[PDB]
């Protein structure tokens, strides 16, 4: 995951938690209205009853864009007025019920008349595991933060079940890697590295083909399974992120977007909100992407 | 060496919620708990 990894390394000691497609799909609507060195940039990016997705895009309704751009983007355009404080409430509130209100809300300042599209995307996710932990068997146990730095969580157990799993022995660091089912055909996967303070070198080769490399040697297993129960929120910039990730005629001034608007147009900013909810009964997660594009007036 | 008959995440872990055909669907970080 290279998105990921470029978050996971610029917040050393924080928790991550992002949703690639919905990043992916912001990407892919401003891949839609770039040209040239922008839209060569953004290529890189272009891509069940538990997974829900939708995009929006909202564009001013004083501007006169590209039909190629909105044939691309097919019934998920509109015309709002930026101007209208309303309107801001209007697409928050559309995000907040799409998600189930776990992200609520997307937008926190009042959008600029400086702004011509804003590209929204959400995604939704909940699924009761295959097998419930007991709650039974929560209970308070140490947390190694570091090695010497011990704080209390609530562990959840489940014993002597059989699980897909695999030790990993690498030259970056060993871990064993379990497979936790949904119902449904979604499921999580876990990397718990065998050294207690070895997940760094472990995150640095966190690759899609190493990823299923590893999946695919799983086989089932008799383990038991000790996990946290755990809330978490996101609230992320990606534009650092992915400048760093080669996305340098991307954002502000040097983007192009003239298969967009006529105008002369900028993408000034992108946020990423996440949420996840992991408990003994199911795992509940949700984020919300945007891009806001500027400069026209 | 590695545990295979014990997976205790009481230290940082990796999470990712995925489609079994092989989509990521989300991608996350263990390094602490939060609030209480």
């Amino acid at each position: 995951m290279d998105i990921f990894r470029e978050i996971a390394s610029s917040m050393k000691g924080e928790n991550v938690f992002i949703s690639p497609p919905s990043i992916s799909s912001v990407l892919t609507i401003l891949y839609y209205g770039a040209n040239g060195s922008t839209a060569e940039q953004l290529s890189k990016y272009v891509e069940d009853i538990s997974f829900k997705s939708m995009n929006k895009v909202y564009g001013r309704y004083s501007a006169v864009f590209k039909d190629s751009f909105l044939r691309k983007i097919g019934d998920n355009f509109q015309t709002v007025d930026f101007t209208d404080c309303r309107t801001v409430d209007a697409i928050n509130k559309c995000v907040d019920i799409f998600t189930e209100g776990k992200i609520n809300p997307l937008l926190d300042e009042p959008l600029s008349p400086d702004t011509c599209l804003l590209a929204i995307s959400a995604v939704y996710f909940k699924a009761k595991w295959l097998m419930p932990f007991e709650k039974e068997f929560t209970s308070d146990y140490p947390f190694y933060v570091s090695p010497t730095e011990m704080v209390d969580v609530s562990m959840m157990s489940m014993y002597g079940e059989a699980f897909n799993h695999a030790s990993v022995k690498e030259s970056f660091g060993n871990f064993s890697i379990i497979e936790l089912p949904y119902v449904g055909d979604t499921s999580m996967v876990v990397i718990l590295p065998d050294n207690i303070d070895g997940l760094e070198s472990i995150e640095q080769n966190l690759t899609d083909t190493n990823f299923k490399k590893w999946c695919d040697s799983m086989d089932a297993m008799f383990i038991d399974v000790h996990i946290p129960k755990f809330k978490v929120t996101g609230s992320y910039n990606l534009v650092d992120a992915l400048v760093k990730l080669g996305l340098t005629e991307v954002f502000g001034s040097t983007g192009d977007y003239s298969n967009m608007c006529n105008s002369d147009v900028s993408v000034d900013a992108m946020i990423h909100k996440t949420y996840i909810d992991v408990n003994e009964e199911y795992t509940e997660a949700a984020a919300a992407t945007c891009a806001l594009v500027a400069d026209c007036a | 060496s590695t545990v295979t008959n014990e997976f205790c995440a009481d230290h940082p872990f990796i999470y990712v919620i995925r489609h079994v055909d092989g989509k990521i669907l989300f991608v996350g970080r263990y390094c602490s708990p939060t609030t209480n």
